[PDB]
């Protein structure tokens, strides 16, 4: 079992999404209820979705948001009733500083919610964070549930989906500080996937809604086989072993409209794509550390073994030169169209993300010079005093791209 | 030899092989070789019986001197070929395949 | 424990260049070194 | 297996009509189906196609152009899914030095192409390159990519079906430059099919659809023995041996019209046929290098003996004093109306080839000691210092001639 924060804006939608995606894959009905065709469905359902008396499935999902817009509109959706309306809360009335202090503030029922759905779970493994690093609430309330929990439950998985700003375009323009202050706190307490909007979007064209569909793709095609049980690879922590920050890249990522190539899809040229820079969808002889590609559909394993002697030998990727990759293979739910052959999800550890935090703290650097924009923080009271937290932060940062 | 196409990749395939010297051929691997090449040439498309009768021998140097397909037949059939038309068509056999090394030798200089 | 940890790599290592050798002298049984 | 490189207008249409000649004659349906008649076929299609899990076939080849407007028209065509269209490529936005110059700015996405398409395939044997050497697109563009590609793939085979410049009329008027400057690259990288507007519409004689409809038909004829594997002449490289810049010929160049003469043809009147200069396609006692002829038909090998011997002792043709043909056989789709009893095609090497240089150097050297139209190949990098490229492609073409 687990169970997912997800927070801010973007973290608001890439619930929605997610959990669209998960029951459309699971044959759940918008309103819960369990369609006729699946209704001697083999898959998995608890990992997700616990059943209630009235026969429908609920989330283990919970919403938090300083704002009730966007969780209002999500309640106007067709898929408004699905949800836990004791588990959503919302704030009664764009600051990293204030994030936090509301998240002192509002403690004791927050983790209410979170200790009721965790009761309700005989082997939870671990927790789902989905946020935005830059804007005020995603960042801020993501550090503060981040230390509180880890501090809570000193037994349990830490996941997160954390969405990075865009930088070629130059959203948030308080933005150095809550990523460099939220890349601490996932230093200090996250277990474990980076997101950008730059590439992200890069790749979408070569709204928010078919971002966020793309986003939701990478995570259920990332949490397949603990949905659907096979031989190996039969635990979140399994996953985390065999790689232990992350970039991901999916093969099938096909419009609606592009099903019109029936390209004849092997398993070699599938693995062989989720290799390239460019489908890697984030944006010093840097390698990799780890990469693990699963499989979805009919597979022949002498196929995954030639294609892997075969990329072996050209040598179309470099490893660390002082340490000594993994291919596992999953089945497709039963109702979805398999409009693709076989396709190919492939996470990976690899040195080159560094750069990011090095444009960051560029950017962190390129302001801390001058104090711009901090007459805000000073009002909180974490900054009411001094800021030696975002100078523990950044030396924080410093010493992990030193590692890297 | 009459195939042509088939031969063609089979000559392709055992090159890395037979260039070491006979003392470290063993059958056991030369025969996922051969179902590799009646896999990808246009022999796919063939009767199963006849397919489960092809296979390799070893003759008792280097690879290009102790390699030659057998093609076993036993029970009523065997009347017609009785033992000496395949001890001649692996006597024609040799011949066959030296003017084929012969030749893709020359094509490769070429 | 500093000084064991090392003692082990040297131990495995050496095992485990017998299994690599052992698996290779053979006629599957030689798909398993790509493994 | 083989690629396909078309580039330029004139190699965009020889495409076309080349895949379209292809399709007809392996029975397979514009939309990229088999028909029920074929489902049984012997014929092999890897050589040129490749099939997909929906059935259909893609031809291995990639579309490269400066314009958008050809290959537009051609996605219009009844053919237009039958293609990949993440194969084709299409510049966003007539010079050689201009191509070349996008050559070198486009090297990444082509060769991701061409990396592509390579590794679908096992045994891939070598490169056909359909081209215009006059115009600024094919070019400096098929320039950029042998150059390019002799450097990636050292073990790979380069064919190419180069198309002259007419010289009786009069297109390009910087054609002299261009043309050099390809049969420069030619001679430096090209593996081994000279083509000439003059003598294929004076045969055509005595639009661009027919003439490339009959350019498609020397290309299908000539790979046919590939395509249709038999005992002798199994590979391209077989080709190659056998006879190494060439000419070509083809006896059943008939209109549709022109069957009316069902005229009793045997196998020793068509290679007698294929001798003239008069079918030669291609407008000091100069003699052949090499000659090669491939018969379609009922053949029996003692007829083709004994037009061996007969054309032998009538010594209509003369060959090298200082060096000691071949007569292949090959069998007609069981699709394609046998309008002919038996069908022959020859290509040759022969020394009056040379003639062609000669003409293009008189032309090159008639405009290089005036300075015409240099102005927009200044404008380039690669003649903005001087054009000592220039020289170096005309002495390398008169050693090639004075080697003839």
């Amino acid at each position: 079992e687990i169970i997912t924060l997800q927070l801010g804006q973007c973290g608001n939608q890439i619930g929605f999404e997610f959990w669209k995606q998960l029951c459309a894959e699971h044959g759940i009905s918008p309103e819960g209820i369990v369609e006729e065709f699946a209704t001697e469905g083999t898959d998995r359902k608890d990992v997700f979705f616990y059943q209630a008396d009235d026969e429908h499935y609920i989330p283990r999902a919970v919403l938090l948001d300083l704002e009730p817009r966007v969780i209002h509109s999500i309640l106007n959706s067709p898929y408004a009733k699905l949800y836990n309306p004791e588990n959503i809360y919302l704030s009664e009335h764009n600051n990293w500083a204030s994030g936090f202090s509301q998240g002192e503030k509002i403690h004791e029922d927050i983790f209410d919610i979170i200790d009721r759905e965790a009761d309700g779970s005989d082997s939870l493994e671990g927790f789902v964070l989905c946020h935005s690093i830059a804007g005020g609430t995603g960042s801020g309330l993501g550090s503060y549930l981040l230390e509180r929990l880890n501090d809570r439950y000193p037994k349990k998985l830490v996941q997160t989906y954390s969405v990075f700003p865009n930088q070629d375009e130059m959203d948030v323009v308080v933005q150095p500080y809550n990523s460099l202050l939220t890349l601490k706190r996932l230093t200090q307490n996250a277990d474990c996937v980076v997101l950008d909007n730059t590439a992200l979007n890069r790749i979408a064209t070569d709204s928010f809604s078919q971002i966020n569909q793309l986003v939701s793709t990478i995570m259920s095609a990332s949490t397949t086989t603990l949905r659907y049980p096979g031989y190996m690879n039969n635990d979140l922590i399994g996953l985390i072993a065999s790689l232990i920050f992350l970039m991901t890249g999916y093969t099938p990522l096909t419009t609606d409209q592009s099903v019109a190539s029936v390209r004849k899809t092997t398993v070699l040229d599938v693995m062989r794509r989720l290799l390239q820079p460019k489908n890697v969808m984030v944006s010093t002889n840097h390698c990799y550390i780890a990469i693990l590609n699963i499989i979805q559909g009919e597979v022949d394993p002498t196929q995954v073994h030639k294609s892997l002697q075969r990329i072996r030998e050209r040598k179309l990727a470099n490893f660390i030169p002082w340490g000594p990759i993994q291919v596992a293979l999953s089945r497709k739910s039963p109702y979805l169209p398999s409009a693709h052959r076989v396709s190919g999800l492939m996470m990976a550890n690899h040195t080159s993300i560094s750069s990011l935090f090095e444009r960051t703290c560029r950017q962190y650097d390129k302001l801390r010079k001058r104090e711009a924009f901090l007459e805000q923080f000073r009002k909180e009271d974490m900054f009411k005093d001094n800021f030696d937290e975002m100078d523990t932060s950044r030396e924080i940062v410093q010493q992990l791209i030193d590692e890297y | 030899l009459g195939q042509g196409d088939f031969i063609r990749h089979l000559m392709d395939l055992l090159k890395p092989e037979l260039v070491r010297p006979a003392t470290t051929l063993y059958q056991h691997n030369l025969t996922g070789i051969l179902e590799t090449a009646v896999r990808a040439t246009n022999a796919q498309f063939d009767s199963p019986e006849i397919l489960r009768r092809l296979d390799v021998r070893l003759l008792e140097d280097t690879g290009w001197d102790v390699f030659s397909l057998d093609y076993h037949v036993d029970g009523p059939i065997a009347t017609v070929f009785t033992r000496e038309c395949m001890s001649h068509y692996l006597r024609v056999f040799n011949f066959l395949w030296r003017a084929k090394r012969m030749e893709y030798i020359l094509t490769d200089i070429r | 424990f500093e000084a064991t940890i090392n003692k082990f790599d040297k131990n495995f290592s050496a095992h485990l260049l017998d299994l690599l050798a052992r698996l290779s002298i053979y006629s599957g049984m030689a798909s398993v070194i790509s493994r």
